[PDB]
């Protein structure tokens, strides 16, 4: 029974290890696209309120 | 009493043939099973460290 448990633990280890491996790049791209959207909302709020500064001056 | 002689001699020849045919192959098979299970547990350790 525990030999069966060993081979099952081996298959589950490899499976969810590949899963976490893919999730690594998943969260990596998630963080980077979050950073990109934050960065582009920034400097565009700046472009907007700067245009407003010029139109009020 | 030479019946003991015949019986012991037969035992000797049959254990000789046993060491000729049976025990080599059965040891091979049990060692093959040992090799397989050892390889399986080694791959288990490999999966754990991975």
């Amino acid at each position: 029974r525990e030999r069966d448990a060993m081979v099952a633990k081996t298959l589950a280890d490899n499976k969810k290890s590949d899963e976490q491996f893919a999730a690594a790049q998943a969260d990596y791209d998630e963080a980077m696209t979050e950073a990109r959207v934050q960065a582009s909302s920034l400097r565009d709020n700046a472009r907007a309120d700067g245009r407003k500064v010029i139109e009020d001056a | 009493m030479s019946t003991f002689i015949g019986q012991l001699f037969g035992f000797a020849v049959i254990v000789y043939l046993v060491w000729r045919f049976i025990v080599p192959l059965v040891g091979r098979l049990m060692s093959a099973r040992q090799d397989t299970v050892r390889q399986q547990l080694a791959d288990a350790a490999a999966a754990a460290d991975r």
